[PDB]
């Protein structure tokens, strides 16, 4: 388990092995290489701080995709233990939750959320009504137009 | 001055920050060493930031919250006081909805003048609770106690809003008066003899109830019995707004 | 240990309240009997804190100690040797 | 100025109903005036139910304190759980003056103020139906002045706000009515708390007196569950054949009602009440649970209703089933539409036939008709039934499985948005700290626009550093970290931008320009956190520490 | 009651004597020389004596002593609903008030570290004054919501966040509190609830917390026998 080892080794081609094994953007790789950086004579586990780093970019780049495929969220976090060698998922989620304390509020990372257009996990004209307790925000309870499209134009596929 | 504590949040946190400073760890840095600034170049930088800094996101918010308008006149009719909270002013969103909104909407669905709004100023620290009532009773001309129900040097302003509750309940439920309260936790409408008397006229259906308020902690003011009579429904509408009316009652200079 | 009925918290409450109303024991700076009607009036319109605090925390002092206690009851009793300390 | 008096009154300027057009503006106004009207005939058959359970609460309870009430010592009744709101009734008695005396704590600060009180009310209603003093001669005199035998019921409100020590006197004050052969003496004790917490603040002797005749009578609305059970089945058969109620509602209903024990019934109305408002004010198709505005089909309500999961596995279910693909693509629905949604739905009444079962064949009375609601939804009623040790033969009379119907999704009270929570239960203050926090779902970003870019608004860009720091902050030491977050160049560019404006530009270009305007903008929002007690000043002459107040995430 | 018992199945007077003394022997140490108290008791425990009187007690003193013995070891002089939030409340609420603020982090302290640091290491020697035997001291709000949210019971718990928040509820559920005084204030007319110079501390004894946290299956003693 590299959650476990503790005041352990690493160097930044390992952060760029682990961020381009996700493919997320060069600069945000850069910027977990800094944030990793400014912490990394306080870290007790280093690759805590590293996996709640990436997993908590990898949710807002992608945060179209994990919309139309939830099965990504499935996939990502099911990826990621594969490479923390761990077999529960529940320290990966604690990681998240852990991290997500400490980059909350940066410039940086409410930069990436307004560039990508996510605010935990949906997007800013949603979360506003939902802050306004508006009676008309938009409910999950049907799905959405974008995926009852592409479910029907699916379902002609296969039809014929 | 950043903590060096691992934990910013929750229970964790608090414990983690509320440790013990050394005399030789902590810092003797003063105010005489900031730069000096006198009442009138505060007051042009203050009004120049409050009206050009980020003004174009607070108009296109302030334009998404009229939207929310409806929802609000159709929580007031159905007996809900609306309490508004956020972060920043809420004074002109306030007089803004209960005046140029409300008032006519109640007045033309009711069918020729408009519903009067009585404007409380909570962070105003003279707001007396009897003179806010002579006014009610100006504006609502309830019935005087006779002398059963003045009882034994009883409140006499609590026991008329007792008789009014007695006397509306079996009127049609049409909306005679709006009473707006900026800053319900204000310094003396906080009190429990005035949050007793604005509550007790909250259990009148016939009068709108729209508040606010700017403490962290202002639903501690309110047990199960004042909550059950004021009926709140929240709204946060936050707007990061100057608040320059209410610190006109404060010293910017300490 | 070197027999004698060990009572309960609650029969021992009216032991104390019979103690406080005899004036053995008497409440933590208290005036007591004030000098004049105006005094008495403006003392029965204030709640005092010792009023409203549950009855087994406050504060008490005594009109007789221990010394005096120890002249008085005779050497025969049971329980003169806790007289000293 | 009207902003700096304390209380003014506005006569607006007169230069309709508040629901708005759905389908995104494109509903028609029939439509509008039909969900008014509809949400107004089901809002009054729920609530004329909810006011007639009210009055007979109070009918009833009335009935039972005016039993314990008849039929040389005080008679003693403890109302548990009174919240002290019922008027207590005394019958017409020949030859006897009933009276009763209502004291609250605010008119009892001392002894001699709770006699006078009670002997004012007692000489007036006597009188209603030559001066006096107001003591207890009065009480002695009773039969001389009036005729009549006096019976006095005082019925102490709150008795958990009551100073003890003035009620004890009171009761040993009361104690010498006993001597006088025409007085009988009634007490009722409205007690919130429990009756072990009332006799540790009483003396031993008025405990020993009160024990000779007292009657505990618990009157709360939680006992029994018989009042919210018929409030829920009122709710229940209001919208019986029209609306469904999920499981997460019915659960969100008794997670809130566990958490509030005085006040619990007005609670459930005003959680019913706003699932009914949000309800008919944002679904267009609640103008089709009366089978009269089947005709109002149009394009955009089949486009939504076209999205339904039941539809989608309903649809799915018949390719599965289904060879040939003619078929499929007909149904790919307005004349499908309309042969459902007259559909019974038989839960409620079988709900009522388990709870008129449970009541009156077996004799069970300690059921909450809500849970076991919330039991049925979910499929597990056996689950609920087989701890009274008395379903068992009756187990399997008592099946229902749950039938998930079709385009049900549009007809039904959910709580899959958290709107509920947001508008009733809010959390204030981890609102208020995720706003200061975040800032970005608060204020838009817009694409002076680079100094709105590039530097937050105030009040978040203090608190990001007031969240990092310790619990005790030099001023001076936040004003220089405060400082060190601005842009040094573009805010003295930003208050230049306005040549009308003649002395910001003349302090613009003194060399400690930028430093001034830092500490003005760092004491602005200094003293709007003071005002909004996030930080608070530990002294009354010097303001140089403050204190941290609020944690986020508490 | 007595002359319903001998029609059920001098020397009544003698009976009579004869329980008057009793009740004095067994309740003397307890009433003083008080001659109400022991005319109230002896009012309270006549018709339970008079109901176990026999033809094999009548005449015999010590076996109808004997049959009717519960009357003379208690005294029984007495007259013998509150939320989960306002439960947990007034528990947070006696632990602020009986533990000294320094100390949290080395009980409630439980959530794994990413930030090298150190916790509170606890008290070193143990005090020999139960602090429960005094009056209870003085906190602020911040502190009763954090050792309520510590004391407060517990892919899809990613988006969960399961630590309670003091909501509308937990705040009114605290004025319910205040407002039946189970937690008190330093001042007690004109109440300045938002001030952060008004400081809170319980008012319930240890014997109803006791059976508050029995209510709720809390162990509320483990928090104070490593204590003292």
């Amino acid at each position: 388990s590299l959650l476990v080892k503790k005041y352990c080794k690493m160097t930044t081609e390992e952060i760029i092995r682990l961020c381009n094994d996700f493919e997320l953007p060069r600069e945000v790789a850069y910027k977990i290489v800094d944030e990793y950086n400014i912490n990394a004579s306080r870290l007790v586990c280093p690759w805590q701080l590293v996996c709640g780093l990436v997993l908590n970019c990898t949710f807002i780049v992608f945060n179209e995709r994990r919309r139309k495929d939830p099965r990504i969220d499935h996939f990502i976090v099911s990826k990621m233990c594969s490479l923390m060698l761990t077999s529960k998922v529940d320290d990966v989620i604690e990681c998240v939750k852990l991290v997500k304390e400490l980059i909350i509020g940066e410039k940086w990372f409410r930069d990436l959320q307004i560039r990508y257009d996510d605010f935990d996990g949906i997007r800013y004209d949603e979360i506003i009504f939902r802050k306004l307790g508006s009676m008309l925000q938009t409910t999950n309870i049907l799905v959405t137009d974008d995926q009852y499209n592409i479910w029907k134009k699916r379902i002609e596929m296969d039809l014929a | 001055t950043k903590s060096a504590s691992s934990f910013l949040d929750t229970f964790e946190g608090y414990f983690d920050q509320r440790k013990i400073v050394r005399t030789n760890a902590k810092s003797r840095h003063t105010m005489s060493m900031a730069p000096d600034v006198t009442r009138e170049e505060f007051s042009l930088v203050s009004n120049f930031f409050n009206e050009n800094f980020q003004k174009r996101p607070r108009q296109k918010l302030f334009e998404i919250q009229k939207k929310m308008f409806p929802q609000y006149w159709f929580e007031l009719t159905q007996g809900f006081s609306l309490l508004f909270y956020g972060v920043g002013s809420k004074r002109n969103f306030l007089e803004e909805f209960a005046i140029d909104y409300l008032s006519p909407k109640i007045a033309y669905s009711q069918l020729v003048n408009s519903i009067p709004c009585l404007i409380l100023n909570g962070y105003n620290p003279s707001c007396n609770y009897r003179d806010v009532f002579k006014e009610i009773t100006d504006l609502l001309v309830p019935a005087e106690l006779t002398r059963s129900e003045t009882k034994y040097w009883g409140n006499h302003v609590i026991l008329q809003i007792q008789k009014m509750i007695d006397f509306y309940k079996n009127q049609p439920l049409d909306i005679k008066l709006i009473l707006v309260v900026h800053n319900l936790d204000g310094p003396s409408i906080r009190k429990n003899t005035f949050q007793t008397m604005l509550s007790f006229l909250s259990v009148i259906r016939q009068i709108a109830i729209v508040a606010s308020t700017d403490h962290i902690y202002a639903p501690l003011l309110w047990d199960n019995m004042k909550a059950q009579n004021y009926n709140f429904v929240f709204h946060d509408i936050s707007n990061f707004e100057p608040s320059t009316v209410e610190s006109t009652f404060q010293d910017v200079m300490k | 240990s070197r027999t004698i009925k060990l009572w309960l918290k609650k029969d021992v409450k009216n032991v104390w309240e019979n103690l406080v109303q005899l004036d053995f024991f008497t409440e933590k700076s208290a005036v007591g009997l004030r000098d004049n009607a105006t005094a008495a009036f403006y003392a029965s319109n204030y709640q005092f804190q010792g009023t409203m605090i549950p009855f087994d925390l406050r504060s008490y002092q005594m009109q007789i100690i221990l010394q005096e206690l120890r002249r008085i009851i005779p050497k025969s009793n049971m329980y003169y040797s806790w007289t000293q300390l | 100025a009207d902003a700096q008096r304390s209380h003014y009154t506005v006569y607006p300027s007169l230069p309709h109903i508040p629901f708005v057009k759905l389908l995104s503006g494109k509903e028609s106004e029939v439509n509008v005036e039909k969900r008014w009207e509809l949400y107004h005939q089901l809002h009054s058959h729920f609530h004329d139910q909810v006011d007639h359970i009210i009055d007979n609460i109070e009918a009833d309870l009335k009935a039972e304190i005016s039993d314990l009430l008849y039929s040389r010592c005080f008679n003693t009744i403890f109302l548990l759980g009174s919240d002290s709101t019922t008027k207590i009734e005394l019958k017409d008695e020949s030859s006897r003056y009933n009276v009763l005396i209502e004291l609250t704590p605010k008119e009892s600060p001392n002894v001699r103020m709770m006699l006078r009180r009670s002997m004012y009310k007692l000489y007036s209603a006597a009188d209603a139906e030559n001066d006096v003093s107001y003591d207890l001669s009065l009480v002695e005199n009773f039969k001389r002045l009036f005729g009549k035998d006096l019976a006095m019921v005082f019925n102490f409100k709150d008795v958990d706000s009551i100073n003890f020590n003035t009620l004890d006197n009171f009761i040993i004050l009361l104690k010498s009515a006993f001597k006088y052969d025409h007085v009988k003496i009634s007490l009722i004790f409205n007690i919130n708390t429990n009756l072990s917490n009332i006799e540790k603040n009483l003396r031993q002797s008025t405990i020993r007196l009160l024990k000779r005749n007292y009657h505990k009578l618990d009157v709360s609305s939680n006992k029994g569950f018989k009042y919210g059970n018929q409030i829920f089945q009122s709710f229940l058969d209001t919208v019986d054949g029209k609306l469904n109620l999920s499981d997460r509602f019915v659960e969100f209903i008794l997670s809130k009602m566990a958490n509030n024990t005085n006040h619990n019934l007005q609670l459930l109305t005003k959680m019913l009440d706003y699932s009914l408002m949000s309800y008919f004010f944002q679904n267009a198709f609640s103008v089709f649970i009366d089978p009269v505005n089947v005709d109002f089909l149009n394009d955009d309500y089949l486009k939504i209703l076209s999205r339904c999961p039941t539809f989608m596995f309903f649809v799915e279910g018949l390719i599965k089933q289904h060879a040939p693909a003619d078929e499929i693509l007909s149904l790919l629905l307005e004349e499908f539409f309309v042969e459902f949604l007259v559909r019974e739905n038989p839960i409620n009444g079988h709900a009522k036939f388990v709870a008129r079962f449970l009541e009156e064949e077996l004799n069970i009375t300690n059921f909450n008709l809500i849970e076991l609601y919330h039991n049925l939804l979910i499929g597990k009623l056996d689950s609920y039934l087989d701890r009274w040790s008395a379903c068992k033969e009756y187990k399997d009379r008592l099946h229902f499985e749950p039938i998930d119907t079709i385009f049900q999704e549009l007809f039904t009270l959910d709580n899959r948005s958290g709107l509920l929570t947001q508008s009733i239960f809010p959390s204030y203050k981890s609102n208020i700290e995720d706003n200061l926090l975040s800032w970005e779902q608060v204020l838009p970003s817009l694409d002076s626009g680079d100094l709105d870019k590039i530097m937050a608004p105030v009040l978040g860009q203090l608190f990001k550093l007031y969240r990092e720091a310790n619990m005790t902050i030099n001023i001076y030491d936040f004003y220089i970290a405060f400082r060190e977050t601005l842009p040094k160049e573009e805010i003295l560019n930003f208050i230049r931008k306005d040549p009308s404006n003649t002395k910001l530009l003349e302090l613009a270009e003194t060399p400690d320009a930028f430093d001034k305007v830092a500490l003005i903008l760092f004491m602005q929002a200094i003293f709007a956190f003071e005002n909004m007690g996030l930080i608070k000043f530990q002294s009354t002459k010097s303001y140089d520490l403050v204190e941290k107040c609020v944690w986020r995430g508490i | 009651c007595l002359r319903k018992r001998i029609i059920e199945e001098d020397q009544f007077q003698n009976v009579a004597a004869n329980f008057i003394h009793l009740i004095v022997q067994a309740f003397h140490s307890y009433t003083g020389n008080d001659i109400f108290a022991l005319n109230d008791l002896i009012d309270f425990k006549w018709p339970k004596y008079v109901s176990r009187i026999t033809k094999e007690n009548i005449f015999e003193p010590l076996a109808l002593y004997k049959s009717a013995i519960k009357l003379f070891l208690s005294t029984d002089d007495n007259l013998s609903d509150l939320s989960i939030i306002s439960k947990y409340l007034l528990i947070a609420s006696y632990i602020c008030s009986y533990l000294e603020p320094r100390y949290d982090a080395s009980i409630f302290s439980r959530k794994t570290r990413i930030i090298q640091g150190r916790a509170a290491y606890g008290r070193r020697k143990k005090k020999e004054v139960n602090p429960r035997y005094l009056q209870p001291s003085l906190f602020a709000i911040e502190r009763l919501l954090a050792i309520f949210q510590a004391i407060f019971p517990i892919l899809s718990a990613l988006r969960e966040e399961s630590l309670m928040k003091a909501n509308i509820e937990v705040f009114q559920n605290l004025s319910e509190l205040h407002t039946l005084k189970l937690i008190a204030t330093t001042m007690n007319k004109n109440i300045d609830y938002l001030s952060p110079k008004v400081r809170w501390k319980v008012n319930v004894p240890w014997e109803i917390i006791k059976e508050i946290s029995e209510s709720v299956h809390f162990n509320i003693s483990d928090y104070f026998s490593d204590i003292h």
